[PDB]
């Protein structure tokens, strides 16, 4: 509706008889492959991304925002629990990183 | 062919012109509104050969390849089902096209979801793509994945009793 | 020549892979929109008699 690709913004321009719509908007490019899972198996829990996505780049798996490649580490604070491993398909086995480990661990 | 009919006919002037650009902008008109409506991706999407949706089936969907029009079952049956100077001028976009522009439409919307609408198109599996739009109507991304073998089913089910829907309302 | 739709372009689908990006680009496009028309009046008695 407001330009090709997801929309930020729009400018109006006069023009004789009529008006000209310049779009802002963004465009994503030189994207890259991940292997992707659905849930990661820890603890016999299951872990799903709060808002991205688990990628992996071959050997390490982390979770990103879905429109963006920022590769984080998959922690308690990033992902939700809901039921264990047994039911949900292709779901990999993977750690899950506890921020509040190393402070009851120091 | 009458002569004097068309020597009498040149006293009114210059209606005939009217007329006839009047209908020259309808005609043109109906193959913009065709390119408007059809020709809104200009990369032309295909299946993968293996159909692996997670359990999810578009065959009534996609196009048929046992059928020399290529176009789906469900194309098919609404094509079956639709039935002194005047010429008809044929469509710019002719009907196997107008299917391959669909075909296109629907591969870019199963492999790549809304991806490829806003500019390249990203591949992502189809459940992860379903669990993007549960996510975007509110629900969460474990009730898709526990439940995609229900889901699955009663998309297939609907599906189905559109195409029963079809072929038997007149 | 028969007019072609589009360049092919096979997605790379599997049930395993997603494709992120890495990078964007700011694109401004334009659109262009009629509004009004020019104004014009005709006198009807003006115009058949004068
Ligand atoms: C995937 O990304 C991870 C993290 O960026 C990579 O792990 C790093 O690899 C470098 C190269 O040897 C090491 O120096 C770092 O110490 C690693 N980080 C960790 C936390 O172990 C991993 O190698 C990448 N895999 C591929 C196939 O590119
Ligand atoms: C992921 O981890 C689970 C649990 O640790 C693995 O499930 C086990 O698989 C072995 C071998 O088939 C069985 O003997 C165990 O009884 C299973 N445990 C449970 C709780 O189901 C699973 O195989 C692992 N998957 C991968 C790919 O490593
Ligand atoms: C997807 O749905 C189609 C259509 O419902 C299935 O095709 C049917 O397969 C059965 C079993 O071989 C046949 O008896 C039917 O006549 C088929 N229907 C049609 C319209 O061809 C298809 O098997 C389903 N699954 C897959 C993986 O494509
Ligand atoms: C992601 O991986 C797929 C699979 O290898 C890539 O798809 C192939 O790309 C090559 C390079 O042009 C083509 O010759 C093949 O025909 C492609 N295969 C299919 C099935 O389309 C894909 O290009 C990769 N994506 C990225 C961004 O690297
Ligand atoms: C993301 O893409 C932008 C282009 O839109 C890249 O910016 C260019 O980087 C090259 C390499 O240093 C420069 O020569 C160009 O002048 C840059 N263009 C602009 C407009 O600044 C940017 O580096 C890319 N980033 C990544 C991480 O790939
Ligand atoms: C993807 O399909 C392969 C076989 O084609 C199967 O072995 C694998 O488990 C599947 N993965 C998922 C996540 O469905």
């Amino acid at each position: 509706f407001c330009g090709k690709g997801y929309h930020l913004m729009s400018f109006p321009q006069s023009a004789p008889h009529g008006v000209v719509f310049l779009h802002v908007t963004y465009v994503p490019a030189q994207e890259k492959n991940f292997t992707t899972a659905p849930a990661i198996c820890h603890d016999g829990k299951a872990h799903f991304p709060r808002e991205g996505v688990f990628v992996s780049n071959g050997t390490h798996w982390f979770v990103t925002q879905r429109n963006f490649y920022e590769p984080q580490i998959i922690t308690t604070d990033n992902t939700f629990v809901s039921g264990n491993c047994d039911v949900v398909i292709g779901i990999v086995n993977n750690t899950v990183y506890d921020p509040l480990q190393p402070e009851l661990d120091s | 062919d009458s002569t004097e009919c068309s020597n009498l006919l040149l006293q009114y002037g210059s209606f005939c012109t009217q007329l006839n650009r009047a209908l020259t902008g309808i005609a043109v008109e109906q193959d913009k509104n065709t390119q408007e409506v059809f020709a809104q991706v200009k990369q032309i999407y295909k299946t993968p050969p293996i159909k692996d949706f997670g359990g999810f089936n578009f065959s009534q969907i996609l196009p048929d390849p046992s059928k020399p029009s290529k176009r789906s079952p469900i194309e098919d049956l609404l094509f079956n089902k639709v039935t002194n100077g005047l010429t008809v001028l044929p469509p710019l976009l002719t009907d196997e096209m107008i299917a391959q522009y669909t075909s296109a439409l629907l591969a870019g919307t199963i492999t790549s979801g809304w991806t490829f609408g806003a500019g390249p198109a990203l591949q992502i599996p189809f459940p992860m793509q379903m669990a993007y739009r549960f996510n975007g109507i509110g629900v969460t991304q474990n009730v898709l994945y526990e439940n995609q073998k229900l889901i699955a089913n009663q998309f297939n089910s609907a599906i189905g009793k559109i195409q029963d829907s079809l072929s038997s309302t007149p | 020549y028969t007019m072609s739709l589009g360049a092919e372009n096979s997605v790379a689908y599997s049930n395993n892979s997603i494709a992120i990006p890495t990078n964007f680009t700011i694109s401004v496009t334009t659109e262009i929109l009629p509004v009004s028309m020019t104004k014009t009046s005709v006198d009807c008695t003006m115009y058949i008699c004068g």
